[PDB]
């Protein structure tokens, strides 16, 4: 199983790129795409070695990075241009789809903050929702006449995309502000890449579970609905104060409420005979709190550190809480919508993304069936 | 060659020398007889510290071989690996091959087909990075219904080695296979159920009227896969990672090849036992298995409920895209409608009944230490017990 | 006693006959005093008898603060639940998260607290819960379960008074935003408090600082074993607990006056008034009436106040 | 629980900042933040090793010192421009509350002698709204002026549940007297050490006092008689100590009886001759208390640190507190006959004098009704 991502806008262009770099520096892989000499299952990611990449200004900054032998701003604009070259484009994928063995999902790193990337995007999304049916779709999208291409991009993420996380450039400024001390992009695109890179990693070292992406997706999103989910990185010592300071507000990359599914990954050589330990003890003191309907719980799994490169951790969870940043989002479009063919997309927008911010609060309740 | 071939006699151990020392001899023997044959290689107070030179010195050896070429050592790594589905990429795609075919009934199913496909797995796979010797062993055997319940992996392992497994790890690991392979199948079937509910909405998202029956069609599935998704790590976690740190201890260190013997046959003391495949658990795992039931029987269920709502919708997209007679089919779409609080009584009743037998099953676990540590698993945020 | 000692040390990890020269009976103690020495090191340095009873006392007399304040505060809600209610994997969760969450994390022998929830009362849910330790064969010898009940004896009288000015404490914020309570309020702080303080630093304290210099000049375990029963038996008649069961009733009036102000009337703040006023007079009738048990009242009153 | 504290004003970050330095040093934390290798309960006030604070031209001396890695004269001044970033700071404050566990208190280091003065009046007031359960202790200091130091009054009277007086007279007599300095950069060593030694029971875990609200409840009997003072002799048994706490010069203030007293011992005293001072501080009768609720006197012990002899502070409240708002009051009037509504100085004026009242009936055998 092979998994093809997709590079729009210039922030998604730069994020992949970096996530190239970093990939290619964990694998023994140097910058002219030729193995090093110096176990990690290498084949979802890369052809043999070359990546599954399709790139769509920057191409020439690339182009003239040591690394070229590894290959308006309306909604609007975007979505049309994207339907002039929809053959263009469509043959390179196509192509690079039918030359793989056995096609998995279609990775989506884009801004939806505003430009061209966020209406090609939606095209994209829209006619691959159109042609394969039967392929998972995750979106690493980034958060930020914004408002009406943000609000747009949601529209079109919650229906298509099976998949979904979340990534605030304000909360990583405040990261960067507070325990890096910037104070730009080609700093925080660290940050970012560091934790697309440990996102996949159960993927590309084979472990006990977790060994394709629909084991990664069934786990946590439980309706086709609920499929927005938020990270959180505490590297910047035992798994119980890793996880104790990952369930921390201070390192979660976001701006009653309770949890849907929480997955730690631990890439350290601890010691794996106290993890129970840790989920008894974290259950002991009520560290988190579960839905109330249905049976919620935490799962835990573990890996190894790139040799070729101490202990890390991440956490992909889905909270409710996620929603009020849509909130923001839509009270601000309504603020446009008071102060200036048809207009009635963005209407429909606006009332999908009421159902979802609906549908969100509603799932927090002890009767959230029916 | 572990199993049988090297049995201690009780009678003709000379007095001067301890039952336990007899078993150090007996696992040191071992130890360079299978390293010869099967591996494929080849090189008082002071007696009691001759029996531990000579062991932690050919066991600490056996593994090197074992892991470095694949060798008594590097066999017992890659006996975990395919026999205990320790490698879970080569498994992955090995059960994506045997679809197709164990579906058929077991009389139309011969040996001799099976083989291509085990070898294009491993050639796919990051298995082929591998030692030639121990692939030379590992094969297909076939229980003696449907392809689900014949199929299964032997390892078979002869000569200087087989004094190590002897007959009887090969006899355990076969009854402990099983209990992995299903609850492996269990786990990709509700991983297409899953993958099934996000290009299904995809698609009927325009019929208002059928989501409030596909909406508990969602919750049983989320309910279910819990219970599946939380049983593997209890078995990763609670069972392999943690009952093979207590052999790969006892052997670095042990020696005379009778320390690594009976380091070795305690470990499948232990997984037999954290496992439910014991004698005095019976109750338990039958108990399990109506489980493992209920989740073919939705699988069977939905399917039935998900065709019926695309023929409706196929129909209602060409009755309107040639014309663009009225009253025919208002008769066909109302009687639609009519059936549709049919299918939720089943789901209704198909949901009330699973949760009464994993009530159920959390009551039996309360008995036989080890497997508190799964009700916890289950029971996390008490989603059950009220 | 030579090789028993050689023995809990193993598992875990020449002599002439004379006659009037004792060439013999000398060997023997160059050996005894030997077989002695390594045990007992190795009881001190790796698991640390005295760096073992120090960790007992942390949990037991409660002497570590920063475990406690966090624990009942998370295991709260799941201890007034009444008894036969509460699963013991929910407790024992709480408390594993307790410790390491803690500054008792730099305890080796952390991982032998258990809990154990006794059927009779000191003679349901809060009232029913105490620690137990669970401890190996050679140790068992001085700390076993005859002398560890006492331990568990004198740990729920200081559970109980560590609880209730533990709440009472917590109306002390919910008042401040009818208004004689707060007059009140300060009788039975100032008599909680006024205990604990007398309970922790002039009573046990002081035997426990006799214990350890008073195993330091030890000469055989039969010793020991009474320089450790001489130090339970005088902290359970220092304490009120060896009867004195005004104590006991007296407390009830103090946690039951948390809970009316806890339902947020006028003429029942003044019911507990006379009520309690009146018990505790008739605790320094009986405290006063003997042969410290004396000091005691100069520690619960210092103005001259209940001079009646 | 952790306690996120304040500081406000050049006063609240010179003290503040002073503050931590002794903090920092008493633990195994250099000046860059990070442990130094070379028990001490450590995470009331840092966070894994960050300090909670949230400070408010000072700002960058403090950014140019070699802790930069740790981190006008009207009062309506104060009290306006704070109501300008009302979201602004209380930003900041919200998402260092819900970071916490649990928290606890807030310590607010103010002074209230210029903007730190019309800034924590503001605070001290939104506090109250939004968190209702949360204590609000604060170590503010004591020096137009007569009309800014009552005005903080009113709210330190009716919303901080707690406080503790440090008047500079009183500090600059010591530092006459007993340390020769004729400066601010000499008198808040003094501060930094009563500061510190307040909350040695938090950090260093014992018998009891592990929570903020265990130090609190103690003395402040009634919501409003909630002042209390310091006394600090180190500048040997304990009755040596204990004796040296009562006299008159070495109190930081400049009938009338005691009302609640804890006694910190930092030292390494054995703790057997503990009861038989307070025994003794009985019978020569060298403080007395009310005369109408039960008064006792409690001593605390705790543990020096290592990485850093007997020392010794003392919490009293004490009814002579009363004196020093008379100063305040007093030349109130006399810039009232002197020279939209006027009425807030008037309003917080009535509210002073009910407090005033209340201590002078705390020395009555009636205080009650
Ligand atoms: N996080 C992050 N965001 C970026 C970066 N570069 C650009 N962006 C976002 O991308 C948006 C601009 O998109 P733009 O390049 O104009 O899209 P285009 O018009 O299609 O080229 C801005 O709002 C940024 O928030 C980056 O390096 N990191
Ligand atoms: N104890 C002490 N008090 C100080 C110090 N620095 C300033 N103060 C007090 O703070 C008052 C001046 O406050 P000010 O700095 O003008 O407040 P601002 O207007 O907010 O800057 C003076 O009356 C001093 O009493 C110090 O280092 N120590």
């Amino acid at each position: 199983r092979e998994i093809i991502t997709l590079q729009l806008g210039q922030c998604g262009n730069q994020i992949g790129f970096e996530f190239w770099k970093q990939l290619c520096a964990e694998h023994g892989i140097s910058p002219e795409g030729i193995v090093e000499e110096f176990t990690d299952r290498k084949d979802v990611f890369f052809y043999q070695y070359i990546p599954r990449a399709v790139l769509l200004r920057v191409i020439h900054s690339i182009l003239n990075s040591p690394y070229a032998k590894l290959y308006g701003n309306n909604w609007a604009s975007g979505f049309s241009q994207g339907e002039k070259i929809h053959e263009d484009i469509f043959d390179i994928i196509d192509r690079e789809a039918d030359g793989s063995d056995s096609l998995e999902g279609f990775v989506l790193c884009h801004s939806i903050a505003g430009g061209t990337g966020s209406g090609l995007g939606s095209y994209l999304l829209e006619r691959l929702n159109d042609r394969y049916p039967k392929k998972l779709v995750q979106t690493y999208s980034v958060f930020p006449v914004q408002p009406y291409n943000s609000l747009l991009t949601l529209k079109r993420l919650t229906q298509n995309a099976d998949c979904l996380v979340v990534l605030d450039n304000t909360a990583l400024n405040r990261i960067a502000t507070d325990r890096l001390h910037i104070q730009s992009f080609s700093q925080i695109n660290q940050l970012v890449s560091t934790i697309m890179s440990a996102s996949t990693t159960t993927l590309r070292y084979p472990g006990y579970m977790n060994n394709d992406l629909i084991g990664l997706i069934a786990s946590l999103i439980p309706t086709p609905r609920l499929h927005f989910l938020m990270t959180g990185y505490t590297p910047l010592t035992t798994v119980l104060d890793v996880m104790r300071r990952l369930l921390q507000p201070k390192n979660v990359m976001v701006s009653n409420h309770c949890y849907i599914a929480i997955l730690n990954i631990i890439q350290g050589e601890v010691d794996p005979t106290q993890v129970h330990k840790s989920l008894q003890r974290i259950r002991e003191r009520k560290l988190a709190n579960f839905i109330p309907w249905g049976p919620a719980s935490i799962q835990v799994a573990l890996s190894r550190k790139s040799p070729y490169l101490r202990v890390s951790g991440l956490m992909m969870a889905n909270h409710t809480s996620i929603s009020s940043l849509f909130e923001r989002t839509c009270r601000q479009y309504d603020k446009l919508r008071k102060r200036e063919d048809n207009f009635d997309e963005m209407d429909t927008s606006r009332e999908i993304v009421q159902q979802l911010i609906d549908e969100y609060h509603a799932a927090t309740r002890p009767d959230y069936i029916s | 060659l572990w199993h049988d071939k090297y049995t201690l006699r009780k009678s003709m151990i000379p007095s001067f020398m301890t039952m336990d020392q007899s078993r150090k001899v007996l696992l040191i023997g071992k130890s360079i007889n299978f390293l010869h044959q099967v591996c494929h290689d080849q090189t008082e107070n002071a007696f009691q510290g001759k029996i531990d030179a000579a062991y932690f010195e050919t066991s600490k050896y056996l593994l090197d071989v074992l892991n470095k070429k694949y060798s008594l050592l590097d066999h017992m790594q890659a006996m975990r690996r395919y026999l205990l589905l320790g490698q879970g990429d080569f498994i992955r795609h090995l059960m994506d091959l045997l679809k197709p075919e164990l579906v058929r009934p077991a009389t139309t199913l011969y040996q001799h087909n099976l083989t291509g496909i085990l070898e294009t797995a491993v050639r796919a796979t990051n298995a082929q990075f591998d030692s030639p010797e121990i692939l030379r062993r590992l094969d297909v055997r076939l229980l003696e219904d449907t392809g689900w319940d014949v199929f299964s992996l032997d390892y078979h392992v002869d000569g200087p080695i087989a004094t190590v497994f002897t007959r009887e790890c090969m006899s355990h690991y076969l009854r402990v296979f099983n209990f992995l392979w299903r609850a492996k199948r269990m786990e990709y079937i509700l991983t297409d159920i899953r993958k099934g509910h996000m290009c299904n909405a995809k698609l009927l998202r325009n019929m208002p009227e059928f989501s409030g029956v596909l909406h508990q069609c969602h919750i049983l599935a989320s309910e279910m896969v819990h219970f599946i998704h939380q049983m593997q790590y209890y078995i990763t976690f609670e069972v392999l990672e943690c009952s093979w740190d207590e052999l790969w201890n006892k052997v670095q260190q042990a020696q005379d090849l009778d320390h690594i013997i009976a380091a070795h046959e305690v470990f499948l003391d232990t997984i037999i036992s954290r496992c439910l495949l014991d004698s005095d658990s019976r109750a338990l795992l039958n108990q399990l298995r109506a489980v493992f039931d209920q989740i073919i029987e939705l699988q069977n269920a939905q399917d039935a409920i998900y065709r019926a709502a695309l023929e409706e919708l196929q129909r209602r997209l060409q009755f309107e895209e040639k014309k663009k007679e009225e009253e025919e089919e208002n008769k066909r779409i109302g009687e639609f409608k009519e059936s549709i609080p049919k299918m939720c009584s089943q789901l209704r009743i198909l949901t009330h009944f699973y949760q009464g037998i994993v009530q159920q099953f959390l009551v039996l676990l309360t008995t036989d230490e080890s497997l508190r540590f799964l009700s916890f698993r289950l029971d996390f945020n008490e989603h059950y017990k009220a | 006693s030579t090789g028993k000692y050689l023995n809990v040390v193993r598992e875990c990890g020449e002599i002439i006959y004379t006659l009037k020269e004792r060439a013999y009976v000398e060997q023997i103690e160059k050996a005894f005093n030997y077989a002695s020495k390594v045990l007992l090191d190795f009881l001190m340095e790796e698991k640390e008898l005295v760096a073992h009873l120090r960790s007992i006392k942390r949990y037991f007399l409660m002497d570590q603060g920063d475990f406690f304040v966090h624990f009942m505060d998370l295991a709260e809600e799941e201890l007034r639940k009444p008894v036969e209610d509460i699963t013991p994997p929910r407790l024992e969760a709480l408390l594993e998260l307790a410790l390491r969450m803690s500054t008792a994390n730099t305890d080796p022998f952390k991982d032998d607290l258990k809990i154990d929830l006794m059927p009779h009362d000191l003679i349901s849910g809060l009232e029913a819960f105490s620690f137990d330790y669970i401890v190996k064969w050679p140790l068992s010898l001085i700390i076993n379960r005859k002398a560890l009940t006492r331990y568990q004896m004198l740990f729920r009288h200081m559970f109980y008074c560590k609880h209730v000015e533990r709440q009472l404490c917590s109306v002390w914020i919910s008042n401040k935003t009818f208004a004689g309570a707060f007059t009140l309020r300060q009788r039975m702080l100032n008599f909680v408090q006024n205990i604990q303080y007398y309970m922790m630093f002039e009573v046990m304290e002081p035997t426990w600082h006799i214990l350890e210099k008073n195993l330091k000049s030890a000469s055989n375990i039969d010793d020991v074993l009474g320089h450790h029963t001489g130090f339970l038996d005088t902290c359970l008649k220092d304490c009120m607990l060896t009867l004195l069961k005004v104590f006991s009733k007296l407390m009830s009036v103090c946690v039951m006056f948390t809970n009316c102000m806890q339902k947020f009337f006028e003429a029942t703040i003044n019911k507990f008034d006379k009520n309690f006023s009146a018990h505790l007079l008739d605790l320094l009738a009986r405290l006063s009436i003997y042969s410290g048990m004396a000091s005691v009242i100069s520690r619960l009153d210092f103005n001259g106040f209940y001079t009646e």
